[PDB]
């Protein structure tokens, strides 16, 4: 009897979905700031 | 004695009769016992015939005389069955008199081949906002309905059967959809209540109800779905659309398992015979959509399975999930957290899906799919916001509250489009999450009262014209401010 | 000769002979049947009896019906006159277009090529699919399997492989649907007619079809696989051509055997499967190998009951494949279509000697990063992403970018997603994944890589997403 | 040609004989029920009239249940079965080396016929308790992880267990290829005559395999039996014993052999089919009650004869496949309690980049210190202790910092050793090169070198040692120990090289 790696997501329990939740915060916020920065960049390049 | 056309029972017991004789009896042919009963010669052994008695065998004794009828099992079909409750054989049990049909039809018949069928194109309006929008159903499509006990499966079926009253009272005939409801393994009380609630909606004038309740001998439960499917194939062949709702199918598998373990056939997995696949496939593959050289009929099938403890990976649930063209996963967790009907989206696919829908509803459902998908990605946050994430959570809550629906109150497709368009266009994101319901309800009446012209325009043209969109937006805003 | 039916139990008919018995696998024609009913002998019960599995419904059979021994196993038409013609398990047209006028009949029960005939060459095949061409390259003329449960995308993926490889492939092709929905039957038929691979006017068709769709009795689903396999075997050997052979599913074959095994009086093996599962699958899956006379590229859609890859059916089938692409539902519910699992997928030609150092090391970097992301998820589940390290968030972001980048809009999925089909030449997939792993796109958002073809489309999508921001 | 056909015709045996006989009552699923054959020995080879074979396996009181060695399409109720009187036997000798034979020792390679002189049974008994002598010599597999942490002596059963596509056959074939250096050299006390039994594989796989072996010119001392997926159940149930008898010939002829069963979980399936069709009572997972006796009487022939019975040997590396690390299933536990070890392979390790994906935590060898050379013993003792220490606290790896400098050292050593154990495919290394690399690894001559580069170092070091200091390696190899002079010389080479890079 043993365990595996990357198994807190397969169970789909409470943690399996809270983990998706946490990751999705982090990367939604990062995507927002990255989109703003890319905008800023192209708008600056108009000059 | 004539052992070619007539045999004698050898050992009746527990429902199965061995019959010595009947040398000229066909397989799955219907023998009549001397006491009014009927059978079905299933096993043809070298010495005796294993027959299954369609009823209780109190009246069968060793020595009775079994005499074949000469014709493979068959059931009455026709327009004359509509609005009747019939037994699994075709014997009315509503006490309304003789059934009176002018045409029989075999039950163990063959599904239409590859050429007759044509792709699924028309919509089969279910009247449930959660199905017409996200998991649509087309005519000629088989759409499982799988969920634990008491999650609102027969509710989906009865909403579908009631909703077809809009079209069945109209002038058109390419929109009329007659319905058949096969009740396997239920109670007589439940079937009687179902018929009463159908009559209260005057939805029995175009429905049949094949009833093989719990008490009826196992063979009748095993044979009810085929009888219903044949009564529906009659309409399908003759260019009239149809529908059929097996409820449930797992009970047919149990009845077959009993009937096959009493014939001494060896068991398989979970004691089911090996064929419980070929039992359901043989049945469901009859739900076709014939092309225009074969009439253009159809037979939508809505098999209803019950998983044990939300176990979709059981034997029979996975035997049927791989036979049908989609799913409607009723979850018993969403059924308490508030969502009724408990349809679980994201897991509910419709392998035909979008092509079936109507353009008007497609316009809004396309956007609703994405909005709800994003919401469900970040709907896991009772645990704990950003501007966009907060907006997404709010919009998801609004749309979810819109999906909820009453019971036995199907709503026309134009009204569904109105409400969904209101929700997905941002004209709700300020209302209290728990207010939506009342708003929704009230909103209907208003648009039902004054703007029947706009709903009629959407319904007739089938799409939200730009003028239609403008008028709809004006109504939504003038009401929201008037809310 | 001529025997009599003595018993009819389910879909198994025991026939008693007074003349010489017919050998095993022969075909027997039951007389007096409106539709030709063909039984196959499968035992010799002793006492001048045989037991036979019937290829059509046994309704109406009467104890004592006379049965004619054909003489040789089920024989079916073959040749270039079966191109664009749908066929039964017994090779009789079901497209309502008249008999199949051929010159050669072949018997479905043949033998596998011997060891001396095996061809030991292998070279990559380009399917124009990012994940498949990258992590599990398909050997040309080598058995290929598409595992995965129900509703993950097996049929759509085979539709894509037909759309891409078939037309762009010179030699003929065959599609042998075994025990799958009859709707998909004419869906494929009409799609192929539209593509023109099947023509109903000229003899320019390229695809033969065989269909034992799941409304047929179990006896006729365990053999339609052999019918399609026989047609393709002829196109390989006699026509000296190269062939594509699509099968879908090839688990309905073992299931259809399991359905009748019990009635044949056999103890049931591990999970209710017939005791003879492995060898019944071996005697079929070893008439599909490429040989020195011709080449067959076989793509088989293998069901997996309840997404259990340990089940005896897929567990056995794993030994009969070169490339195995294991579609996963855990990845299909994230919207990453094709649902392929980048870690379960495997190929025999993923050795640097056959794909080169660049491709091999790009693939192994992708796999390493995906596995490391899986390891981190356990921690992110407790910590939350903020408390992570600073070098890790980089790996999680890169893994998410790669995971989204492996999706792709298929040409046949234009009706599901509303997107436009994309193809990606192998070199471009390698370029894109090299760049992502190296960090050259570490500034772009993740949703820039969702459902895009070559990486340049990723940068264009990043722009168009930042504009509307 | 024609002139050759003349003697091809002449070189026959036209004579007839008075032979016993029984007639088939039944047939189906590959199981004849012959009636007659009153004097047929259990487990005997009968011949059907058409030309097939059969092994009269189930002597019931009234009929004998024979199992056909092929499709029974050729057999009919009524055919004649004539007994031969000889238990199943197979050819043996050194004529087989370089050939490919099927389960019954019939060349399926074309390439002419087998010119063997002496045959041998397949159901012999294993050598008793006195003939054997303790396991002492090592079997260099050429794989760092196998050869240092989980050693394999000559005369030892070493299960190679693991899930599907983790690299079990690759380990076996690296082992086969490594023996080339011995089998080209001089001493006959280090020549291993590998055998490879292929069960249930498809002929394409065996063809590719023999191609790999021929490329490395490793066939001149290998036999390759093959009962491939299409060959009827009896030929898969019977191939391992054909291989084991071909190896027993060497073992009792004072030679050293090595037999690789691949898989042993596709022989038990074939035996299950045979039994279930013969109607023998089933058991757990439907296997009969003999699926332990089956394997045990096979893997107990792998012995190491003493010096009075010749001094021969027969290793055994049964490859087993476990369904998702379910080591508790029936066959995995049946074959784990027979053998002297296990080389566990895992996919979490295979995709982390640790290839070969050996899981040193679960892999053990019950000979242990013995079955190693004194040099490799000196290196591997410290390596094993260091790796165990690293494993017991690797859980912290994802943090690393914020922790004591002692555990930081432990992680910085374990990571380096893990990276050193990574190996290529079909690139086995002589023991001296392994000792040199792992010496440079365990003595701290890499702790200051970033992990990502270790692999580079390794290769470079070998190129810088083989082409430069072959004398030192020969000194280590001829006497398998590190004399203080050799130790210091290794230290100097490692230090100066690392300085020069």
């Amino acid at each position: 009897v043993r365990s595996s790696a990357g198994a807190v997501r397969d169970a789909g329990g409470a943690f399996g979905k809270r983990e998706q939740a946490e990751e999705e915060r982090y990367f939604r916020a990062r995507a927002k700031e990255q989109l703003a920065a890319l905008k800023k960049h192209h708008e600056n390049e108009i000059s | 004695v004539d052992l070619e056309e007539t045999g004698r029972v050898l050992s009746i017991g527990d429902g199965i009769a061995r019959v010595h004789g009947l040398r000229n009896v066909q397989a799955e042919e219907m023998v009549e016992f001397s006491s009014g009963l009927k059978g079905m010669s299933l096993n043809l052994e070298p010495d005796n015939v294993g027959v299954v008695v369609f009823g209780n065998d109190k009246l069968i004794k060793e020595g009775d005389i079994v005499k074949r009828t000469g014709a493979i099992v068959d059931v009455p079909v026709g327009e004359e069955l509509l609005g009747r409750v019939v037994d699994a054989l075709g014997n009315a049990i509503d006490g309304k008199g003789p059934i009176g049909s002018k045409a029989r039809r075999r039950v163990g018949l063959k599904a239409p081949g590859i050429i007759p069928r044509i792709s699924v194109r028309e919509p089969m309006q279910t009247g449930i906002k959660a199905v017409d929008s996200l998991v649509p159903i087309g005519r000629g499509q088989r759409e499982l309905i799988i969920g634990d006990r008491q999650t609102g499966k027969t509710s989906i079926a009865i909403d579908t059967i009631i909703n077809q009253k809009r079209f069945n009272d109209g002038t058109d005939e390419k929109k009329k959809l007659y319905c058949i409801y096969v009740a396997i393994g239920q109670k007589r009380s439940t079937v009687a209540q179902l018929v009463k609630r159908l009559t209260d909606a005057d939805a029995m004038k175009y429905t049949i109800v094949v009833s093989a309740t719990a008490s009826d001998a196992a063979p009748l439960q095993y044979l009810a779905p085929y009888s219903g499917c044949s009564m529906g194939e009659y309409f399908r062949d003759n260019g009239k659309h149809a529908l059929i709702i097996y409820d449930d199918l797992s009970k047919q598998a149990v009845a077959y398992r009993q009937m096959s373990l009493l014939l001494r056939r060896p068991p398989g997995r979970e004691a089911y015979p090996g064929d419980v696949f070929y039992l359901h496939s043989r049945l469901l593959e009859r739900a076709a959509k014939m092309n225009d050289a074969f009439g253009g009929g159809s037979l939508t099938a809505l098999p209803v399975i019950e998983t044990q403890a939300g176990d979709v990976s059981a034997y029979i649930p996975t035997n049927v999930i791989s036979i049908t063209d989609g799913q409607i996963f009723l979850e018993t967790e969403l059924f308490y957290k508030g969502i009724r009907p408990a349809i679980n989206v994201g897991l509910s696919v419709s392998r035909v899906g979008s092509a079936a829908q109507t353009r008007a509803m497609k316009q809004v459902a396309g956007t609703m799919k994405l909005e709800l998908a994003q919401y469900r990605e970040v709907a896991a946050f009772a645990q704990f916001l950003d501007a966009a994430t907060q907006q997404l959570l709010s919009r998801g809550v609004r749309l979810t509250e819109l999906l909820k629906q009453g019971q036995y109150s199907p709503m026309a497709i134009e009204e569904q489009v109105a409400v969904i368009y209101a929700g997905v266009r941002g004209y709700l994101d300020k209302l209290e999450p728990s207010k939506i319901t009342k708003f929704e309800n009230a909103f209907l009446s208003h648009v039902i009262s004054q703007h029947q012209a706009l709903l009629g325009k959407i319904r007739t043209d089938g799409k939200i014209s730009e003028e239609s969109d403008a008028k709809l937006k004006e109504i939504v805003t003038n009401f929201l401010a008037g809310f | 000769t001529t025997g009599r039916i003595v018993a009819v139990i389910g879909a198994v008919v025991d026939v008693q002979f007074d003349e010489g018995l017919p050998p095993i696998l022969n075909a027997l024609e039951v007389q007096g049947r409106e539709t030709r009913l063909v039984l196959e002998v499968a035992q010799h019960l002793g006492e001048s009896t045989v037991r036979t599995i019937a290829m059509d419904g046994t309704e109406g059979l009467v104890r004592g019906q006379k049965v004619l021994d054909s003489g040789a196993p089920i024989r079916i038409p073959v040749g270039p006159e079966t191109l664009g013609r749908i066929m039964n398990v017994i090779g009789e047209p079901i497209d309502e277009r008249g008999p199949i006028k051929t010159k050669q009949f072949a018997a479905i029960h043949a033998e596998a090529p011997e060891f001396v005939e095996m061809s030991v060459e292998q070279e990559i095949l380009v399917t124009g699919i990012k994940v498949v061409d990258l992590l599990a390259p398909y050997a040309k003329g080598g058995k290929i399997g598409l595992f995965g449960g129900a509703g993950v995308g097996k049929t759509v993926l085979i539709m894509e492989l037909i759309n891409n490889v078939a037309k762009a492939h010179g030699g003929y092709s065959v599609f042998a649907g075994v025990g799958e929905r009859t709707r998909e039957g004419n869906d494929l038929y009409h799609e192929m007619i539209e593509s023109g691979v099947i023509n109903l006017k000229d003899a320019t068709s390229k695809v033969a079809l065989v269909y034992g769709q799941m409304n047929e009795p179990p006896g006729a689903r365990a053999r339609v696989a052999l019918t399609g396999l026989t047609v393709a075997e002829y196109f390989r050997d006699q026509e000296g051509q190269d062939v594509l052979l699509f099968i879908d599913n090839i688990f309905r074959f073992t299931q259809a055997g399991s359905e009748v095994s019990a009635l044949l009086g056999r103890i049931p093996s591990a999970v209710g499967y017939q005791p003879t599962l492995a060898t019944d699958m071996g005697t079929m899956q070893e008439r599909i190998t490429t040989t020195k006379k011709g080449s067959i590229t076989s793509v088989q859609a293998i069901y997996v009951p309840a997404d259990d890859l340990t089940d005896p059916a897929p567990a056995t089938t794993f030994a009969h494949l070169d490339a195995t692409t294991v579609l996963s539902r855990a990845i299909a519910e994230l919207g990453i279509y094709p649902a392929v699992d980048p870690l379960d997928s495997t190929s025999r030609i993923m050795d640097p000697n056959i794909v080169g150092s660049e491709h091999y090391d790009v693939a192994r970097g992708v796999q390493k990063i995906l596995q490391d992301y899986k390891s981190l998820q356990d921690i992110i589940a407790i910590l939350g992403m903020d408390e992570l390290s600073e070098e890790d968030k980089l790996t999680v972001s890169r893994a998410r970018k790669i995971q989204r980048f492996l999706s792709q809009p298929f040409q046949v999925a234009e009706v599901f997603t509303g997107h436009l089909g994309k193809l990606v030449p192998l070199k471009e997939t390698i370029k894109g994944f090299q760049q992502i792993l190296a960090g050259e796109y570490d500034h772009l958002p993740e949703q820039a890589f969702y459902m895009v073809g070559p990486i340049e489309e990723a940068v264009a999508k990043a722009d168009k997403l930042a504009e509307e921001h």
